[PDB]
RNA sequence: CAUUGGUGAGCAGCGAAGGAUUUGGUGGAUUACUAGCUAAUAGCAAUCUAUUUCAAAGAAUUCAAACUUGGGGGAAUGCCUUGUUGA
């Protein structure tokens, strides 16, 4: 289902899946396209770095991938997609159902091999252009000429013909003429691989039972046979840089390498990859180069190198074997918790059922780092104990990471699985660390956590009993025992003053914790299983049995809100980091948003794996699921970030739904309000001679004397909206009805109307040079209209008790600009009777005066004395 | 930073000058360097005297003279900003030009500043030394040339011989 | 309480890189050191964006939407940020340095100048969510030889034309079927092309240079092949050409020089309508308004940030901040300005919500050291280096007081009564506190006792006693006034730099150099409480040092500390890159800001990157100052052992990153902390982290709603306050009628009274209802003055944010009226005749 | 200037001088920086100075 | 009688087909991941060459250029500037 907060962005922590890359060189360098599920990884095989990501996922999983120069060819469910640097430039639909399976890409042709065992082959335009594009023919491999297609490749020289390798044939088609030339003698065990040597006309295929055979694709013959007993093979490479070696790999996990020359056997790596994983799934020689890369089925990408050898006159003989050189991975089991390592988002902790703790870069891959398990010495100086063949910790149920003592001491407190104590762990190290805190109870840890101080860590034990030791110097601190069920959450305060725990008998326990009293203890109505305390707002939520999530605040001890939606168990869920969310997943398959708030479910997202883990940022920039099914870590972004989602409540006062309220203008008709707009306006209108005055420069620039006097009206054709560009509309005063300004017009007709809010309006929209010239411009000499019409505009304004100050502006400003014609010609009865009825109106503005006053003297007698 | 190379009179020994600061005189045809010598600020242009035994290093404004194994002989308090060094090996002259618009000739033996001659054309883009006569070719940002001598306060000749700088 | 967030960066109006106008240029972008701040000049406002590249930002750009910004550092990691949501979408790394990005005028494409290669990409949406990848590559030009210096793009979206250090131009056009209209190239010029620009109809190219030429290119013959027509110079002889604009529409050239001056032609005919100079340092940034009116420079060696509009010759602001050089900071008695005691020997007056400069005083002839205001914000105290303590009249702006000593001493810290009889200060070689009084000049007293140098003075706010404390490792207490004469000296175990004092008197809370900050009672003189802070300060590692920062003794103690006006928590900054603040019963951090992320600066990583370290040195203390183009800074004038002189040029060291003084703010619940990136200002806002107060289930924004619409107005309030939400106490505070003001005011619960008090300031600055803001403070204060005055210092940044909004919007409103009324009464009761 | 750099700026400071300031009056909006805001609007000279 | 001094001889305890200390080399991080080359709207990457040439454009009396000098004193012969005689 798709989603309205969050949306998918990557999943990090995969490098291979066992699909057998495919590697490409632009110019002399090299890349290494990997297939992660239904994505491919492009790598810059000199470092392997991270170059590109596919852009889109494809519908099914990528199962077949090549690369020539430039271009990646990645088959999936039934069609080919073309790809350069990662966004998709072309989609081949085949006119089968059946699932393309195989390809290889040779001249203007790229041919892919279904599994009914035909055949498409397709073919450019012209041959100018980048990637065959048109269908051509189809080819079909019935089951008189061969079995099952196991390859399909182009050995070279061969002018449009096409070596198929069959189960247990070999076929030579010609592409163009669709024809097949040569179909070799049949082979007595089922050959699974197929290379074509650097040798001309030379295949190399690798069978089902343990043989190389050396095919010469010419002569029709074999030319060698190459035996590795009890080894079915699954790669086979040719190194080309003068040194003729062949590197077979071998399912269970092994990179043998063998010398053409002189027959004999170089060298094995030994449990290169994992076999129950796949083996070495596609181990193929960097041409030129004495380096191998290999992958296989368990998350993991390898590179090897030959040193050149240590005799310096046989050399040939004396090859030294192959060492390691750098290499990606990730896990190789899926994920079983998932946590942030700091506010940043940069490296988030992960571990995994294979019993390995990651630290995953979120933003650069290369950065992804095992934490190490190399222990360190003991304290006294005793032996430590445990067995010589060195295994993994047992795989993780909780950890707690509080990076505020960083690099200081241990910072990452972490809680195993059937086992009676938490190791720590130190991040800044990358690796384990001196303590491993012990329960006393002989209980297993259920829970771990660690304050925000970083110098105490708390272990919950399943025999009900919390002990908190020192992340310093490892030793028993204190010990409390409220519980007798097994203890699954313990969380302490931001200012180490309370804490609380909550066990799965159903009690939340409230403590003190500088005094070591209880506070108080809550009886829920289920067992709880998990507990996550947001730490700013002092709210931590429970997901009790009864598939409800229980919000309650530490201060106060009540149960605050309860969630209900989910149809099973509450696998985790984790608090929005402004703590105005909660996302939860559960066992119905579900992933929900709860806006604590109002109390309801935002957001829903049907997902087809089960999310075991959710963790947001903590900033609010990223959620982080962890799902059954993959090695890897979901990564989503909120999209609330960069909108505003509506909290209101999804199933199978719009600025109460966006948390929003846009003040109204004005509460009621008899309170004054000032302007929307800046406050600064009635400053700026009252002094802006005195300012302008301040802003000149101190001396006048140096200008032209051949400058063009209407320099200011010579534009060109960012249109300029002051009073100076502004054109009349559509028989002599101080301007005639084809020259009457806007303002002037407007200010006649509501001389007309009697209702000047048009007036008004203009005045309060334009700008105050604007302002200061209309008012300085208002026909004061013989029968004083437009000054006593402007006075019972303002009169009409300020009876409406809104932007009154500016109205109050205004007439301060015709008392500057031309009080001296009304103080001269005083006793005018339009004008005296304007004046006053302005005062009239005006003589009601004393409220705002006393009650200024009355909160000035007040509030200063109040906070002084 | 990117490497000024320059050869000794006879093949033998090699002087290198990194941009950053790294200035190695070696015999490069053995494996024997006899200098390497990390000169935190800017280099720029350095020549052998008339042996591997003395080298002069044009740096952030001041031309160094070093010894064989690398200990300062002198710092030049002339030559101010020098980019460009050759050394006239008949005549023992170290010849110096840059950012100022001034050709400099220093008699090396004596120790003595034989001349200071304004090119009056702004920095000095290219120079070279004509191993037949000495005079020095320096190429201007006006496309030309001029051939100089320490005895004339005027250029030996004018060439027009780009457009642009040479 | 403890969640601030970086709100703004007061100081330092410009540093490095173009400013950029908005669209409607209302709004200018100016590129401050890793930051980015926008100021609207139009709605008196500004704000700097959170994000920060990792060095000094070289190049903006915005999409004339203006919906998207990126911002391109120094060595070319490019961020875009989405522009009205504040939240960065990507970071992009191209490899090397980045000289320009442009948008084009269609928004959907834009280009940059790495290095020689013009690369065009095109602009990912904002609606769209962050992918991976969202730029898409459309295609990267290579013909220039040299690094290309500008882009331009035409005014259809179609060609770009680019000017590099290779000595000519080039047009390109956007899109392959127009490649045979524009694949020109224009020679000519003897220096670096500094612009290339279209006139309006796209017939005349204009391309200027360093030297100081302007050639015109048009499309004539002499077939018709771009011939030159016409070479205009600017003949200015030493100076040359540093930044170039053209506005094509109104045929505008600005042009800037490296001498200060800049000129603005008409450019086909070449005539100067202005020329004049900003300053003595060079112009290394012209931008233009969308109409052409505004003009902003910005010079980057003093920081100073110029627009100016060229039709009235009149400056719009004339801005200059301080990079590196910043001793002290004060609020005003309101929180509405910051007051900054600079190095360079001034005074700089910082309006908060508008980020500019109102006064500067510069009567010091040396590194000004502290600020303290005094008399209620009438009056202002600085103390200097040059001997001299000084007294600012903030109405007048007259500096109408100097104190001097007898010994001739340079004075470090100060400290005025509350009755603002009496300013006293100390020095760093004296030993003594020099008393003087403020109505009367005279040296009232020498106070001596102290056997180091006093460190810092602090006069209690309530009761009038003296705590100064010196690194003689002692704190010590005079009673002063009346008869007493009276000294009551407390050891401590390190010596003290950064005493500070409670709001009530009771105590203090000195900083020593162990790492400490430990707060005594004074009237009883014994040890309150400590706080051990030295394991949460983030000290990094220098470039020229040889030895870890795990080891270092450099910066693991904090120089200034402050009290919460609450008396509650301790802001606390050093010569560390971390400003920590505590709660002072529990002594446990509430919170640690990182103040800097730029690798420009010195002390911030604490791992240094091991590959640029080699085999003689670390490759960033080479100096490569000798590969510029020009001499001016080709030139080191750096006399060798100094620190903290003055002039960045003189000290050959990075800038080391650095906290000088911490204050709270008087009136609104955030802090202002003195870096050397500028005035750096957390806050927090109550709008995001829900954080209730005892609800329980039935209390719901539903539920408050109902409760308004049936008018249990007291109920809809109290549950929006337990909700404690902005937009909800805001509706129901509105909703309210002013007929039952006083009866929901009497009977507001007394733990939701600062709640309130709290919101009517914090909204009523801003807000206009004018009446009905007064009408409720005058309920409140009326109904539940008395609770007030019994508790002062929970009520204490509430009502000092109250009386910000009586005496600063409605005081002046009502002095307005008031002179109406007035002019009123003049104007129609006296004789007019003839 | 320069001694005072090199000393770090440490030093001891000049003796004295009883300087003398001529201050004309004006408005101190004048007397400001170049921004939109002001500060003040009183006159530089008191009262009992004019 | 103390060593909270050196060198040893041994117990208890810890203790899974061994434990401790020291060191050389390489690889990965030490900034936030959009691929190599070139004469670059494309080619190459097995190769630029037997199209790499023409045309056009393109030249400031700026025909000015040490913003680059440790201090005091001088400068025969130089060099700079100004005048001058003779061509």
């Amino acid at each position: 289902k798709n989603s309205k907060i969050f949306s998918p962005f990557r999943i990090i922590g995969n490098v291979s899946n066992g699909v057998p890359f495919a590697t490409g060189t632009l110019g002399s360098t090299f890349y290494i396209v990997t297939c992660v599920g239904k994505t491919f990884q492009i790598y810059d095989a000199n470092t392997l770095h991270l170059l590109f990501v596919s852009e889109k996922e494809t519908p099914s999983s990528i199962v077949a991938l090549s690369a020539h120069f430039h271009y990646v060819y990645a088959a999936y469910e039934n069609k080919v997609g073309i790809y350069k640097r990662g966004i998709e430039e072309h989609l081949l639909e085949l006119e089968t159902d059946a699932n393309v399976e195989h390809l290889c890409i040779f001249g203007d042709y790229l041919c892919a091999s279904t599994d009914d065992n035909s055949i498409f082959i397709y073919k450019k335009s012209d041959p100018q252009d980048k990637y065959p594009s048109e269908f051509y023919t189809k080819l079909t491999v019935t089951e008189i000429q061969g079995g099952e297609i196991v390859s399909l490749q182009h050995l070279a020289t061969y002018l449009n013909k096409l070596t198929v390798v069959t189960k247990s044939n070999v076929l030579l088609f010609n592409v163009r003429t669709g024809k097949l030339v040569f179909t070799s003698n049949e082979f007595p065990d089922q050959i699974t691989t197929a290379e074509p040597a650097p040798v001309l006309d030379i295949i190399a295929l690798g069978t089902v039972t343990g043989e190389v055979i050396m095919f010469n694709m010419r002569k029709g013959k074999r030319i060698r046979t190459i035996k590795i007993p009890q080894s079915r093979i699954s790669s086979l490479s040719f190194r080309t840089d003068g040194s003729s070696h062949l590197s077979v790999g071998t399912s269970s996990g092994d990179l043998i390498f063998y010398d053409l020359d002189r027959r004999s056997r170089i060298h094995v790596l030994k449990n290169i990859h994992r076999e129950s994983y796949g083996g070495v799934t596609q181990a193929t020689f960097l041409n030129g180069q004495p380096i191998i890369v290999t992958s296989g089925g368990d998350n993991s990408l390898k590179e090897y190198v030959f040193d050149p050898s240590l005799s310096q006159g046989s050399g040939d003989v004396v090859v030294q074997p192959p060492r390691y050189l750098r290499s990606r991975g990730g896990h190789s089991q899926p994920p079983s918790y998932i946590a942030f390592a700091d506010s940043q988002s940069h490296f988030m902790l992960s571990a995994s059922k294979d019993r390995s703790l990651w630290s995953f870069s979120l933003r650069k891959d290369a950065q992804s780092q095992e934490m190490s398990q190399r222990l360190h010495k003991k304290q006294d100086g005793g032996r430590v104990g445990g067995s010589t063949i060195k295994s993994k910790f047992p795989e993780i149920v909780a950890l707690a990471i509080e990076n505020a003592r960083i690099g200081e001491w241990e910072n990452i407190i972490t809680a195993h699985k059937d086992e009676k104590f938490a190791r720590t762990w130190d991040m800044r190290n990358k690796r384990v660390g001196r303590w491993t805190f012990d329960t006393t109870d002989d209980g297993f840890v259920k829970s771990v956590a660690m304050s925000q101080c970083g110098n105490f860590g708390f272990i919950g034990s399943s025999n009900g009993s919390i002990t908190i030791y020192n992340m310093q110097s490892g030793i028993l601190r204190k010990k409390y025992k409220l519980h007798k069920r097994a203890v699954t959450g313990i969380s302490l305060d931001g200012m180490n003053r309370k804490m609380v725990s909550c066990g799965l008998d159903g009690i939340v326990g409230f403590y003190d914790f500088n005094k070591s009293t209880l506070l108080g203890k809550l009886k829920l109505d289920a067992p709880i299983t998990a507990m996550v305390y947001h730490r700013s707002s002092d709210l931590f939520a429970l997901a009790l049995d009864d598939l409800s999530i229980v919000v309650i605040d530490a201060v106060t001890q009540r149960v605050v809100r309860q969630l209900w939606g989910h149809s099973n168990r509450i696998t985790a869920f984790d608090f929005s980091p402004e703590g105005r969310w909660i996302v939860s997943a559960s066992l119905d398959s579900t992933i929900r948003t709860w806006d604590l708030p109002t109390g309801g479910c935002i957001d829903g997202i049907i997902v087809d794996n089960v999310a075991t883990n959710v963790k947001f940022s903590p900033n609010g920039d990223l959620l982080a699921t962890t799902h059954v099914t993959g090695n890897g870590i979901c990564i989503w972004t909120n999209r609330a970030q960069f909108k505003t989602v509506s909290t209101r409540t999804i199933d199978e006062l719009n600025d109460i739904d966006f948390n929003t309220y846009t003040s109204l203008e004005q509460i009621d008709k008899e309170l004054l309000t000032l302007s929307i707009g800046p406050r600064s306006k009635m400053n700026t209108l009252l002094h802006l001679d005195v300012i302008r005055k301040r802003s000149k420069p101190k001396e006048a620039p140096k200008k032209s004397e051949k400058l063009p006097f209407f320099l200011q009206l010579s534009g060109e054709k960012s249109v300029r909206e002051g009073i100076a560009h502004e054109t009349p509309e559509e028989f002599k005063v101080t301007g005639r009805l084809g020259f009457e300004s806007h303002f002037t017009k407007q200010l006649r007709e509501g001389s007309q109307s009697k209702d000047y809010s048009s007036l008004l309006a203009t005045l309060i929209n334009f700008s105050p040079a604007a302002v200061d010239l209309e008012i300085r411009s208002l026909n004061s000499f013989e029968p004083f209209d437009e000054i006593v019409w402007f006075i019972d505009a303002l009169t009409q304004g300020l009876k409406s008790n809104k932007n009154f100050e500016l109205y109050e502006t205004f007439m301060s400003l015709l008392f500057k600009a031309h009080g001296d014609v009304i103080h001269a010609n005083n006793k005018n009865q339009d004008i005296a009777s304007a004046l006053q009825n302005w005062e009239d109106v005006h003589k009601k503005e004393d409220r705002l005066d006393d009650l200024v006053k009355f909160c000035m003297g007040v509030a200063a007698f109040v906070t002084t004395a | 930073g990117p490497y000024h190379i320059k050869y000794a009179k006879n093949g033998t020994h090699l002087l290198i000058t990194g941009r950053k600061g790294h200035v190695a005189s070696m015999d490069w045809r053995k494996g024997q360097l006899r200098a390497e010598l990390f000169l935190n600020e800017t280099c720029h242009s350095a020549t052998y005297l008339q042996n591997e035994q003395y080298f002069a290093v044009a740096q952030k404004k001041y031309t160094f003279i070093y010894d064989h194994e690398g200990t300062e002989l002198h710092r030049l308090k002339q030559h101010i900003e020098a980019r460009h060094l050759d050394f006239l090996p008949y005549h023992y002259l170290l010849v110096t030009a840059g950012e100022t618009g001034w050709l400099k000739y220093h008699d090396v033996s004596t120790g003595q500043l034989v001349s200071e001659l304004r090119t009056k054309a702004g920095p000095t883009m290219a120079m070279a030394q004509n191993p037949w006569n000495a005079v020095m070719h320096l190429g201007h940002s006006n496309g030309t040339v001029s051939l100089w001598s320490p005895s004339m306060p005027e250029p030996l000749v004018k060439l027009l011989s780009a457009r642009g700088p040479v | 309480k403890s969640d601030f967030k970086f709100s703004n960066l007061l100081g330092t109006v410009y540093r490095q890189g173009n400013i950029t106008f908005s669209d409607d240029g209302k709004q200018l972008l100016s590129p401050v050191g890793n930051r980015v701040s926008v100021f609207d000049l139009i709605n008196n406002k500004s704000f700097t964006f959170e994000y920060e590249h990792r060095k000094n930002i070289a190049a903006i750009d915005l999409n004339k939407q203006g919906t998207l910004l990126i911002s391109i550092d120094e060595d070319g990691r490019a961020i875009l940020v989405n522009f009205k949501a504040r939240n960065v979408l990507h970071h992009f790394n191209f490899k090397e340095k980045c000289s320009a990005v442009k948008f084009s005028p269609d928004g959907r494409l834009f280009a940059l100048a790495s290095g020689r290669f013009l690369q065009i990409w095109k602009t990912p949406d904002v609606n769209k969510d962050r992918q991976f990848a969202p730029f898409v590559r459309h295609r990267v030009h290579a013909g220039h030889f040299q690094d290309i210096t500008s882009l331009t793009w035409s005014q259809d979206s179609r060609f770009i034309l680019t000017t590099s250090k290779d000595l000519s131009a080039k047009i390109w056009s956007v899109d392959s079927e127009e490649k045979n209209l524009a694949a020109t190239t224009f020679n000519g010029h003897r220096d670096y092309v500094m612009g290339a620009f279209f006139s309006h109809d796209q017939e005349k190219i204009y391309t200027v240079s360093k030297d100081g030429a302007v050639f015109v290119w048009e499309f004539t013959k002499r077939k018709y092949s771009w011939r030159i027509t016409k070479k205009h110079f600017f003949y200015a002889n030493q100076a040359k050409v540093k930044c170039v604009t053209f506005h094509p529409a109104t045929r505008l050239l600005a042009v800037g020089f490296t001498s200060g001056e800049f000129r603005l032609y008409d450019l086909p005919d070449f005539t100067l309508i202005q020329q004049l100079s900003m300053g003595q340092n060079p112009v290394n940034t012209v931008s233009v308004n969308q109409t052409g009116e505004w003009l902003a420079f910005g010079s980057s060696k003093l920081g100073q940030l110029l627009v100016y509009e060229w039709q009235s010759e009149s400056y719009i602001l004339k801005q200059q901040g301080h990079f590196d050089s910043t001793n002290s900071l004060a609020y005003s008695p309101d929180g509405s300005r910051v007051v900054t005691a600079s190095e360079d020997g001034k005074i700089k007056v910082w309006d908060i919500t508008s980020g500019f400069c109102l006064a500067t005083f510069e009567e010091h002839t040396s590194s000004v050291t502290a600020v303290q205001f005094a008399k209620r914000g009438q009056v202002m105290f600085s103390s200097s280096l040059d001997g001299t303590v000084r007294a600012w009249d903030l109405i007048r702006y007259r500096n109408f007081r100097t104190f001097t000593g007898t010994e001739r001493i340079q004075f470090n810290c100060l400290a005025v009564d509350p009755s603002g009889e009496v300013v006293c200060a100390g020095s760093l070689d004296n030993f003594d506190i020099h008393v003087w009084s403020v109505q009367t000049g005279q040296l009232l007293d020498a106070l001596s006792g102290h056997e180091g140098p006093v460190s810092c003075l602090s006069f209690s706010q309530e009761n009038s006693v003296l705590a100064s404390a010196s690194w003689d490792k002692t704190i010590r207490i005079w009673s002063i006034f009346g008869r007493s004469q009276q000294v009551e000296p407390i050891e401590v175990y390190s010596d003290v730099l950064a005493l500070s004092m409670r709001p009530d008197g009771k105590e203090v809370a000195v900083s020593t150099l162990k790492g400490q900050i430990s707060i005594f009672n004074i009237e009883d003189a014994k040890q309150v409480g400590n706080i051990d802070c030295r394991k949460d300060i983030i000290s990094g590692r220098f470039n020229q040092d040889r030895f870890t920062a795990k080891n270092s003794e450099r910066s693991k103690f904090f120089t200034t500390i402050h009290y919460s006006f609450d008396g509650m928590a301790i802001v606390a900054g050093g010569n560390n890159n971390s400003i920590c603040l505590y709660d002072v019963p529990n002594e446990v951090l509430l919170k640690r800001f990182i103040v800097s992320r730029n690798m420009a600066l010195n002390g911030t990583l604490e791992f240094l990157n091991s590959k640029k370290m080699t085999e003689a040195g670390s490759l960033d203390l080479i100096d490569d100052a000798g590969e510029n183009s020009d001499l001016e800074d080709r030139i080191d004038n750096s006399l060798p052992g100094s620190q903290r002189g003055g002039d960045l040029s003189t000290r050959k060291m990075r800038p080391e990153v650095r906290v000088t003084s911490v204050q709270f703010s008087p009136t609104a619940n955030a802090f202002a902390a003195a870096s050397t990136e500028g005035l750096l200002i957390y806050s927090t806002n109550d709008t995001i982290l829900f954080d209730p107060f005892d609800l329980d289930v039935d209390v719901t924004p539903h539920s408050t709603v109902e409760a308004l619409r049936e008018k249990q107005f007291l109920n809809a309030l109290v549950m929006a306050f337990r909700l404690n939400e902005e937009y909800l106490i805001n509706k129901v505070y509105e909703a309210i009628p002013i007929k039952e003001i006083p009866l929901v005011a009497s009977n507001i619960p007394a733990i939701y009274l600062p709640r309130i008090l709290k919101f009517i300031g914090d909204f009523a600055i801003e807000s206009q209802h004018i009446e009905f803001n007064l009408i409720w403070i005058k309920a409140l204060l009326s109904a539940s003055g008395g609770y007030i005055n019994e508790h002062k210092y929970l009520f204490s940044t509430a009502m000092r944010s109250i009386q910000r909004f009586i005496v600063r919007v409605a005081k002046e409103v009502v002095n307005t009226t008031t002179d109406n009324k007035y002019t009123y009464r003049f104007l129609v009761s006296t004789d007019g005749s003839m | 200037y320069k001694l005072d750099v090199l000393s770090s700026v440490h030093f001891v400071p000049k003796p004295a001088s009883t300087s003398l300031e001529i201050r004309v009056e004006t408005p101190t909006i004048s007397m400001e920086d170049a921004q939109p805001l002001y500060m003040s609007n009183a006159s530089s000279l008191a009262p009992q100075e004019i």
